[PDB]
């Protein structure tokens, strides 16, 4: 059967400094988690006790750090290249484990204002444009994402290692 | 030079161009001319 963990995050930016997050995650077709709130107080919940208290607290901590870094990157693109506000960003990501036993397929696609923007390529851990409209914003965003261990290798590891282990443990 | 989210820090001749190698845009961010 095709075992998978999907994660969705919508970020509504009224301006550079304020964001409302809304997201969720699912194992197969089953909703498992919800995320919602302003950047200052984002509630992250597992609908079922999949992880024990300590392990859940560690996951929540990593997700909160990610949210602050995501917001930081959007603020940086604005400071460096100017973004037109309000804007909405959608991140859709996950890991899918083939029944046969081949390597897990992963993805991380970013859309802005409902249109394809950039997406992650796991083979060499690089980001590419999904839009054909060239702009200083797209060029700069890709330069930043492709410049650091954090946004390349650590991100690939979250998808191929953390996400995959989570699917193997909580679905079985 | 740039490291993850370092660019949210205020520009600095010392941190960016003396302690590290800076590219032209990093230098311009310091000059503000
Ligand atoms: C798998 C465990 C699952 C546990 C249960 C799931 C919990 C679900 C509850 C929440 C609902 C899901 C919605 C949120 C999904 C968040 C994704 C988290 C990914 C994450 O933490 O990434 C880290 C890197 O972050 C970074 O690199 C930060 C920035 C990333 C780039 C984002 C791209 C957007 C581009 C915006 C640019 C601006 C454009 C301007 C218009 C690496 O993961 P790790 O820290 O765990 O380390 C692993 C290595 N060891
Ligand atoms: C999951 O998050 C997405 C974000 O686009 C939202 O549209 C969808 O309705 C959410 N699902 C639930 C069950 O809330
Ligand atoms: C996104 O859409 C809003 C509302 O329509 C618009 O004001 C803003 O300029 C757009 N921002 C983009 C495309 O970055
Ligand atoms: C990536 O981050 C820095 C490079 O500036 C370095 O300290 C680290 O060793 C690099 N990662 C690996 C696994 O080598
Ligand atoms: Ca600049
Ligand atoms: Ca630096
Ligand atoms: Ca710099
Ligand atoms: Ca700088
Ligand atoms: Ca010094
Ligand atoms: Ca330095
Ligand atoms: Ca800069």
């Amino acid at each position: 059967g095709l075992q998978r963990l999907h994660m969705l995050q919508i970020s509504y930016f009224r301006d550079p400094y304020h964001v409302w997050y809304q997201g969720n995650a699912s194992l197969g077709g089953h909703l498992t988690h919800v995320l919602e709130g302003p950047d200052t107080n984002t509630t992250i919940i597992q609908l079922q006790p999949l992880q024990e208290p300590e392990s859940w607290a560690r996951t929540q901590s990593g997700l909160q750090s990610y949210l602050l870094q995501f917001h930081g990157l959007v603020r940086l693109v604005h400071q460096e290249r100017t973004l037109a506000f309000p804007l909405t960003i959608r991140c859709f990501l996950g890991c899918e484990l083939p029944p046969e036993g081949s390597r897990a397929h992963v993805f991380f696609e970013v859309a802005v204002n409902g249109s394809s923007f950039v997406s992650f390529r796991p083979e060499r851990a690089l980001w590419q444009a999904d839009t054909q409209v060239t702009s200083g914003v797209v060029t700069f965003t890709l330069q930043q994402l492709n410049a650091y261990n954090r946004t390349r290798y650590e991100l690939r590891e979250f998808l191929e290692d953390t996400c995959v282990q989570y699917v193997q443990k909580h679905i079985s | 030079a740039n490291s993850f989210l370092e660019e949210l820090r205020h520009s600095s001749l010392e941190r960016e161009c003396i302690e590290e190698i800076c590219d032209f845009e990093e230098a311009k961010e310091i000059f503000q001319n």
